């Protein structure tokens, strides 16, 4: 998962 | 950065491979360089080097090889080690016709046990003590080297890699597949090395895992629940193992005196819990009259 | 064999002080905050469950991140890159079988490239100057567990649980040493379960008394009461599994009588 969106 | 070292010769090969004797041009100091290749596109810096470097930074002791420095580029990792005359194995070979003098052995063992006790008291396990990984200088020192296979451990231990220790020096608990092993494994290796310093040949030179067990059983006698509570419940123990009478230490390493033999049996105990610790072993009467003689190189 | 038991504990105590991150690092960080770090640790916990990594590994990775962030400014867009290499490093140190670099790339949905993960790895080693063998909460707890009468699996698992919750919250747990947090957690677990106290034998071992632990315990106790409402829930979930004797379902004690 991409975290800082 | 390699600016100051002049290579001299290659002096060995390990798992990162190439090892050079080199000289600091400005200080004069003679170093050993382990050269680790990276080329991004692999799995980065090998776990063995991570461990070797991080553990040796903590282990500052006269009987442990000193990591002097770590030098980077984005393409090469260099490990600058203190440099040392010979490995123990090349020495046993040269003593072919003279033997090795007992106070040289006694001194060596005692020093080995010191450096080993320092490791164990800093929660580091060596896991590959053998004569090729033990280096000797002209002033009479001997030092643990090659922390390639070493690892930080916990109290109490958990499961760590099984595929462990050069066969000849591997402890029976590892061969019998025990899920838990500790400091006692390194002791088993020095015991073997002790015997080997006396006779100048390997105590247990097996060819496979089972060969090695049975060599060990043939000398020390096959273990039962008396000698080693819990043996028979071990993953790789088989009720069909041949049952051999224990001998008779006076015959395992005949030139050894009483203190000698007492020590080795304490080091070669089946039960990792009865097996003597490096700390304790330094107090043994084998060492009463010990000194630190130079050898002949 | 508690073979070098005292010696090691003594050595861990000395090292925990030198391996301690700066307590204020987050004030000096311009583009990140405590809750963003909470979000990263939470995610690292899921990564550990996904990849079946040791607890020691997760605890180690966290120590790296905090130490690395104690000296290097990082942007929101990169906090996770740092987070991934920290874990890769943790695994290589600690795990019989570390996941491949690719796996660490994959668990970001490919935010960063392999090339960047290895470059961060290198950069992380540089900044830590390779000091990776850091004492952790999990290392103290495990020794303390040797002092229970007798061994209680719930006590252990629930101690791991609380020890683990402290990773998540910089404020306040960055100001408590690993050995103290483990003190708080062990005592807190024991009391919850069996109703009993920090044993006199660990007062002898560690020099900590209920009194010395009170402050960290006060914090740990709140963290526990408020657990089920925390924005981060990966530890709690993790600790529902049979693997941990479902300890995250037990009720926190409503008072500590201190
Ligand atoms: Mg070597």
């Amino acid at each position: 998962r991409k975290l800082f969106d | 950065s390699m600016e100051n070292f002049q290579k001299v010769e290659k002096i060995g090969e390990g798992t990162y491979g190439v090892v050079y004797k080199a000289r600091n041009k400005l200080t004069g100091e003679v170093v050993a360089l382990k050269k680790i290749r990276l080329d991004t596109e692999t799995e980065g810096v090998p776990s063995t080097a991570i461990r070797e470097i991080s553990l040796l930074k903590e282990l500052n002791h006269p009987n442990i090889v000193k990591l002097l420095d770590v030098i980077h580029t984005e393409n090469k990792l260099y490990l600058v080690f203190e440099f040392l005359h010979q490995d123990l194995k090349k020495f046993m070979d040269a003593s072919a016709l003279t033997g090795i003098p007992l106070p040289l052995i006694k001194s060596y063992l005692f020093q080995l046990l010191q450096g080993l006790a320092f490791c164990h008291s800093h929660r580091v396990l060596h896991r590959d003590l053998k004569p090729q990984n033990l280096l000797i200088n002209t002033e009479g020192a001997i030092k643990l080297a090659d922390f390639g296979l070493a690892r930080a451990f916990g109290v109490p231990v958990r499961t760590y890699t099984h595929e462990v220790v050069t066969l000849w020096y591997r402890a029976p608990e590892i061969l019998l597949g025990c899920k838990y092993y500790s400091t006692a494994v390194d002791i088993w290796s020095l015991g073997c090395i002790f015997a080997e310093m006396v006779t100048r040949r390997a105590l247990f030179p097996g060819d496979s895992e089972i060969d090695q067990l049975f060599r060990i059983f043939r000398t020390l006698g096959t273990p039962d629940e008396v000698v080693w509570p819990g043996v028979t419940s071990m993953p790789d123990y088989k009720p069909s193992f041949p049952k051999w009478a224990r001998q008779d230490f006076s015959k395992v390493v005949p030139p050894l005196d009483e203190d000698g033999r007492s020590l080795l049996s304490q080091m070669l105990h089946y039960d990792p819990n009865k097996r003597i610790s490096a700390k304790a072993a330094l107090a043994h009467p084998f060492f009463q009259d010990v000194t630190k003689p130079v050898p002949h190189l | 064999v508690p073979d070098y038991h005292e010696d090691i504990h003594t050595y861990l105590r000395e090292m925990e002080v030198k391996c301690k991150p700066k307590v204020g690092y987050m004030k000096k960080q311009p583009d990140i905050t405590n809750s963003m770090r909470a979000i990263l640790v939470d995610w690292l916990v899921e990564v550990g469950e996904e990849y079946k990594l040791q607890n020691e590994t997760l605890h180690l990775a966290v120590n790296y991140i905090d130490r690395f962030l104690s000296s290097m400014s990082v942007l929101r867009g990169k906090l996770q890159l740092v987070g991934t290499a920290a874990m890769l490093l943790a695994s290589k140190f600690e795990e019989i079988y570390p996941p491949e670099v690719a796996e660490f790339v994959y668990i970001t949905d490919d935010t960063y490239t392999k090339k960047q993960v290895l470059r961060m790895e290198h950069l992380v080693l540089k900044v830590l100057t390779f000091d990776l063998a850091a004492p952790t909460v999990n290392q103290f707890l495990t020794q303390y567990f040797l002092h229970q009468q007798p061994a209680n699996c719930k006590v252990e698992s629930l101690a791991m649980f609380l020890g683990e919750l402290s990773l998540i919250d910089a404020d306040p747990y960055l100001k408590y040493l690993p050995s103290v947090i483990a003190g708080a957690a062990f005592h807190l677990a024991l009391y919850t379960v069996t109703g009993q106290s920090w044993p006199e034998s660990l007062i002898r071992k560690t020099g900590y008394t209920l009194e010395s632990l009170k402050p960290c315990l006060m914090d740990l106790h709140q963290t526990y009461l408020k657990a089920p409402q925390h924005a981060q829930q990966s530890i709690r979930e993790k600790y529902k599994n049979s693997k941990y004797h479902g300890v995250s379902l037990l009720n926190p004690p409503e008072t500590l009588n201190l």
